[PDB]
């Protein structure tokens, strides 16, 4: 995955 | 829209303690778990990664190894439960969580750990 929320980025692994 | 809440943004933990922190995020009737995305981290250091009903432990930091539990059982009451055991100086700091579920969301989480001192 690869999710912007708020301008922070969450990736896998 | 997809939002996630924290009842508590700051914990205030004994050194060596247990602490369980949480992250609440809106469920209705089925929660399919191939839907279901539940992360963990603090800093650059992965803690949980919770994708279609797995973990992928190969991507968890060395330090959480054996002491980082997500309490699956608390996410039929759309709770994000992360326990930690043992806790050290070190896990003071900056946690967040992120839940996706259609939308996604994440929230901050302090964690203030209290050095051992003799009363």
């Amino acid at each position: 995955f690869f999710i912007v929320i708020r301008d922070r980025v969450f990736r896998c692994g | 829209a997809f939002t996630v809440t924290v009842p508590k943004d700051l914990y205030v933990v004994e050194y060596g303690s247990n602490m369980t922190i949480e992250c609440k995020f809106p469920v209705e009737k089925q929660l399919d778990l191939a839907a279901l995305i539940v992360y963990w981290e603090m800093e650059d250091k992965n803690i949980i990664q919770f994708v279609h009903g797995e973990e992928d432990l190969k991507v968890q930091h060395s330090s959480y190894r054996q002491r980082a539990r997500l309490l699956k059982d608390q996410l039929s009451l759309g709770n994000a439960a992360l326990q930690i055991t043992d806790v050290k100086l070190q896990d003071a700091g900056v946690y967040r969580c992120m839940i996706s579920y259609g939308g996604a969301d994440y929230k901050r989480i302090t964690v203030k750990v209290n050095a051992p001192y003799a009363a």
